[PDB]
């Protein structure tokens, strides 16, 4: 019953992203959902260190272009890689699974690599 | 021809409502959601901070909805979760011989939460300090 | 009845069952060979060993210090011929083992350790933690997964062997899960079930342990050796009769009766030792029957410690701490924990002398091979003459692995040269099985089988003990006659096909009552004291030379009666003296 | 003394009478060291004669002994009734086809243990020549992974095998990265393939119940993560290899 030679998986490449992306979201995410989630939106911040001015200043550097990307880019693997488990497991049938979630991660990363190449 | 009947308990959408263990474990991936939902939300500041001040001052206005706050506060706390989760399970990948023992998952446990902290204290420095 | 064909056909996938189904797929590749087994392979209970296996590995030893060493604790009822083979294959096998993936302990410069078991004066048992059975038996599973040749039918009863013409021609068994009969056809046939330690109250041993292969040998003529001798273990837990190993003991652990004495130094072990260093022969190291009959006279003194599970004298292992019981000690560690409440750090465990080892079993040559031309015994079930009236400890294990390969290759051979039998009188002796068991099955009396168990036990732990003595052996010689009546009144209730167990736990316990007889009835025959035979009676306490320097052999004829005869011990350069 | 009794719940189940399982109660006396290996015997022997389970070693070695128990995969063995006091229900082991009573069709286990090639590949080394050299060092480092009493505890454990029959799962996994993480042998490739495949160490989503379970204390989840890892690595490989 259980075959004799079975065919490679794909999924590496995912849990290779997802790998990055988990890792990444779990050490650097919370300092980010406090700042952009709670210190700039409440003013709980030091003169202008989260104006509109500094943060642009930031963003249109080379770093903080960089640095956007991946924390946009990374969680989105990881999160919707862990969604599209999520429907298997809550026993939900999706019409091409691989191509809706891993399609809406590779789109929303160019939607960023573009807005990081700058709008 | 054969007396037995092998019967199959079916497997129900709901079983990880059964056992808590379970349902710690959807927990632990509901935080998935919130992830997403977050680096939505830069996007959104991303392109609206290259279209000026009056688009960004509408989005900093968007996060100072009641509401967004809320859920803002709930990312966060999924946030924590999936660290302090993912902290517990990436030490497993290792398989590390320390003088003849393998060692446990405690040591990089400790790391892992030691670079964090010292991160989480570097980036609110850069951030808010200059 | 479905058919089978076979080259060769093993009863049981217990360590030697599975070593033979090996030995004979390397010796030939085209072979169809039937692995049996009422249980999976890996349930077997070989796996629940934890001393070790022997072999000379020091460089310091020699082959004839292994040899001295088992003929002397064999009390000279060893085959000389046979331990010689035995001990010079020890290593090879081992080795062996280990080239197949077996997890050995090592030394730190990365070779085999070995320690001491068996009061061995050099340490020649290899050793995986204190799990080697279950090493053992996993390795050699595992192994055995590798051959195309080897068929298994895993649950499957065997009922009865096929004999015409003073040949074996195949078998029949049941399948356990379809409830159908099944035959197979092999011109050789090799006996792995095991021992009988079931037979006594409390045991060691696993529930599936119950003698049936020599039952089985016994209804055809075959004899069964020596079955007088039984070995039982100075330590066990109470009640389960679950074992702590003599690991406890050799790492310095301490044997105390009620006022937290010693008590050993008074029983002619002494002078005491001090907690750090034990010394072989001396104290809780002593010999293994003198260890245990100093147990029966402390109880007699009323030195004993009174638990509900029964009186027991207590291990005590604190000492040890905590580093040096988890690196050697983590198995016995659980166990006393779950099953009597004990972490071994903080206090004493009970313990007392437990049913352990069948040394007797089926008759065989040098070849393994019984009066039956095809048919073999090998292992627990059988005697090919290596323990004698006592069993070296870790010698056991050792005997799987080098009397199971010694098996699979000589059963090869007689498959080879077999010729055919008859095949009428074959169908006949099958139709023959068939009839009995729907004999069994139809069976009305109302007896509780239990009952006739409970009661079995009951008897083999008053009358076969420690201390013998005509009285007791007489009471339970009786009782199993019995017992034996009663069982024809027996009523197995449950008549559904699928995994009946109601009836193979009855089989079975026809089996240990045949069995049974033959250790009662050898023992009260044997009027002498030898190995784990000790009569108390005037002229029976003692080793006896000029007349008992023989084996028993115990046959069962139709009549049912248990009818005993002698045979000469070969011995080749070690005359007793 | 007086033995106090335990009213016990033991999910029945005859393929040739019953159409499905049904509860059965049964009164046991027991004390402290009562197990449910010897509640289920007392039953046998006294109350229901035609109760069919697996046991043997009693002692929580051989590994025949599991079945499920208020939920949790256990060892009869190895579970004591002076826990259960406020109620005990058994069951068939989860996540198997109930064959009979208590007894399930361990089948798919076994052709999963199998496939996976658990024995010593590619070492041309004989008997003559003296063992292999390993180190306790070596041995730490597949040592852990080397306990599996092939329970099976760790799949009706394990909700994936649940979701998908064809998985190989956690004891199938942690069996064969003992035999790759072990110095002696050179059959890695000759595993991979199962390994791989998606109903390889790709349908593990580290729920981690396995681990949880196991009875021998094997972490068969940590095995996978590592098997994970190693799939990943051989993947690259194999990308990278235009030969
Ligand atoms: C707790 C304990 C610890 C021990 N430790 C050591 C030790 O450290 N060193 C040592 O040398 N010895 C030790 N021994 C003794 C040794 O373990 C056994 O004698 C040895 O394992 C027996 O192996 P075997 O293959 O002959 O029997 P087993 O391995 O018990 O063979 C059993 C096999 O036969 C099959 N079988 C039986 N009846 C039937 C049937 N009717 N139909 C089909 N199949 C059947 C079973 O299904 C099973 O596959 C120990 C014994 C015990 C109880
Ligand atoms: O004490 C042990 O662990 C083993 C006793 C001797 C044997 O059975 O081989
Ligand atoms: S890993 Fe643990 S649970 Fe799983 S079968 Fe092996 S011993 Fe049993
Ligand atoms: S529970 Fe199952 S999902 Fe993986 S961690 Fe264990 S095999
Ligand atoms: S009976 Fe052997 S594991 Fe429970």
């Amino acid at each position: 019953m259980i075959n004799p030679n079975p065919k490679r998986s794909d999924e590496p490449v995912f849990w290779g992203l997802f790998g990055a992306g988990g890792m990444w979201s779990a050490i650097i995410a919370p300092v980010m959902i406090l700042l952009v989630g709670i210190l700039l939106p409440l003013g709980l911040f030091p003169g202008d260190a989260l104006s509109y001015e500094r943060v642009l200043a930031f963003a249109q550097s080379f770093i903080g272009r960089v640095f956007l990307f991946l924390m946009i880019v990374l969680p989105l693997w990881c999160g919707l890689h862990r969604m599209h488990h999520a429907m298997h497991d809550l026993k939900i049938h999706v019409p091409a699974g691989k191509w809706v979630f891993y399609g809406l991660a590779a789109i929303l990363t160019v939607v960023t690599l573009i807005g990081v190449v700058t709008i | 021809t054969t007396k037995r009947k092998p019967y199959v308990r079916p497997m129900t959408s709901t079983w990880w409502k059964k056992l808590p263990f379970y349902r710690f474990y959807m927990l632990r991936e509901g935080t998935a959601v919130p992830a997403v939902w977050f680096s939505i939300e830069l996007i959104f500041g991303l392109f609206a901070l290259k279209n000026g001040p009056e688009a960004w001052a509408g989005f900093v206005d968007f996060l100072q909805n009641p509401v967004i706050v809320i859920i803002n506060l709930i990312t966060l706390a999924a946030a924590l979760l999936h660290t302090k989760t993912w902290f517990e399970l990436a030490p497993k990948a290792a398989n590390i011989i320390v003088k003849d023992e393998k060692m446990g998952p405690e040591p990089i446990i400790k790391s892992l939460w030691a670079v964090t902290v010292v991160a989480t204290i570097v980036i609110l420095f850069v951030a808010l300090y200059w | 009845m479905q058919t089978f064909q076979a080259d060769l056909a093993i009863v049981g996938a217990g360590g030697a069952g599975l070593r033979a189904a090996i030995a004979a797929a390397q010796a030939n590749p085209n072979a169809k060979i039937a692995l049996i087994s009422k249980v999976y392979p890996m349930r077997s209970h070989t796996v629940a060993a934890e001393g070790g296996s022997a072999a000379v590995a020091q460089d310091h030893d020699s082959f004839e210090y292994h040899f001295h060493d088992t003929v002397a604790g064999g009390d000279w009822l060893c085959e000389q011929d046979v331990v010689d083979y035995f001990v010079h294959h020890c290593p090879t096998e081992m080795t062996q083992l280990e080239l197949w993936g077996c997890p050995w302990s090592r030394r730190p410069d990365g070779s085999v350790n070995v320690r001491r078991f068996g009061g061995m004066k050099i340490e020649r048992t290899w050793f995986a933690a204190d799990k080697t059975g279950f090493h053992m038996l996993h390795t050699l599973f595992q192994t055995s997964l590798q051959f195309p040749q080897i068929q298994r039918f895993d649950e499957h009863f065997v009922l009865d062997i096929l004999v015409d013409d003073g040949h074996v021609r195949g078998l029949v068994a049941m399948n356990m899960m379809e409830g159908t009969l099944v035959q197979i056809r092999a011109n050789a046939v090799v006996m792995a079930t095991g021992g009988a330690g079931r037979v006594y109250r409390y045991n060691t041993n696993g529930g599936i342990v119950t003698g049936d292969g020599m039952g089985m040998a016994l209804s055809h003529g075959v004899p069964l050796r020596d079955m007088e001798f039984v070995q039982y273990h100075p330590t066990g837990l109470p009640g389960s009769g679950i074992l702590m190993t003599e690991g406890c003991r050799g790492e310095g652990g301490i044997l105390v009766n009620k006022n937290g004495y010693r008590y050993l130094q008074d029983y002619g072990m002494g002078p005491e030792t001090p907690l750090g260093e034990p010394k072989n022969k001396y104290m809780e190291l002593g010999p293994r029957d003198k260890v245990s009959q100093a147990f029966w006279h402390e109880w007699r003194k009323g030195n004993t410690i009174s638990t509900p599970r029964g009186d027991v004298v207590y291990l005590d292992l604190r000492h040890l701490g905590e580093k040096k019981l988890h690196e050697r000690l983590p198995f016995i560690c659980e166990l006393a924990k779950a099953y009597v409440g004990v972490d071994p750090v903080k206090e004493p465990i009970p313990v007392r002398p437990t049913a352990h080892y069948t040394m007797g079993g089926i008759e065989t040559d040098q070849n393994c091979e019984t009066r039956i031309k095809g048919l073999f015994a090998v292992g627990e079930c059988s005697s090919v003459g290596l323990h004698g009236a006592n069993r070296l400890g870790s010698n056991s294990l050792a005997e799987l692995v080098v009397f199971g390969r010694l098996a699979g290759e000589q059963a090869t051979e007689r498959a080879a040269t077999a010729g055919n039998g008859n095949e009428a009188a074959i169908e006949a002796q099958a139709a023959g099985v068939e009839q009995r068991l729907k004999d069994l099955v139809n069976q009305d009396g109302g007896e509780n089988w239990a009952k006739i168990r409970d009661e079995m036990g009951l008897a083999m732990e008053e009358g076969c003990g420690i201390y013998r003595t005509p009285e007791l052996m007489q009471k339970t010689i009786d009782k199993l006659a019995e017992l034996q009546e009663r069982f024809k009144r027996v009523r197995i209730t449950d008549t559904s096909s699928v995994f009946n167990t109601d009836l193979l736990y009855t089989i079975e316990l026809g089996h240990g009552l045949n069995v049974a007889e033959c250790m009662a009835h050898s023992a009260m025959a044997r009027k002498e004291s030898r190995g784990a035979h000790q009569r108390l009676d005037e002229g029976c306490t003692e080793r006896d030379d000029v007349n008992f320097l023989k084996h028993t052999l115990a046959f069962r004829d139709a009549d049912g009666t248990t009818r005993l005869e002698y045979s000469d011990v070969k011995i080749t350069t070690l005359p007793p003296a | 003394a007086e033995m106090k009794n335990l009213k016990i719940e033991v999910v029945r189940y005859n393929p040739e009478v019953d159409t499905a399982p049904h509860s059965a109660f049964y009164e046991v006396p027991y004390d402290a060291t009562t197990s449910l290996l010897d509640a289920l015997g007392y039953i046998k022997d006294n109350l229901a004669p035609d109760l069919s389970y697996r046991w043997s070693c009693r002692m929580a070695i051989c590994g025949s002994c599991g079945m499920m128990v208020n939920n949790v995969p256990k060892l009869a063995c190895k579970t004591f009734l002076r826990d259960y006091t406020d109620g005990m229900k058994v069951e068939a082991l989860a996540n198997f086809p109930i064959e009979r009573d208590l007894v399930v069709d361990m089948t798919h286990f076994i052709e999963s243990l199998e496939a996976i090639k658990p024995y010593i590949i590619g070492n041309s080394r004989t008997a003559d020549q003296g063992t292999n050299i390993q180190t306790p060092a070596q041995m730490a480092k597949y040592h852990q992974f080397s306990g599996c009493i092939n329970c099976g505890l760790c799949y009706a454990a394990c909700p994936q095998f649940g979701l998908n029959p064809e998985f190989i799962g956690p004891a199938a996994i942690t069996l064969a990265h003992r035999y790759n993480e072990d110095s002696r042998d050179h059959g890695k490739k000759e595993r991979m393939a199962q390994l791989n495949s998606q109903n390889g160490v790709w349908s593990c989503t580290f729920v981690g119940y396995c681990s949880e379970v196991c009875p021998k204390h094997v972490d068969p989840a940590a095995a996978i993560q590592q098997g994970k890892v190693e799939s990943s690595k051989d993947f690259l490989i194999a990308t990278l290899k235009p030969r």
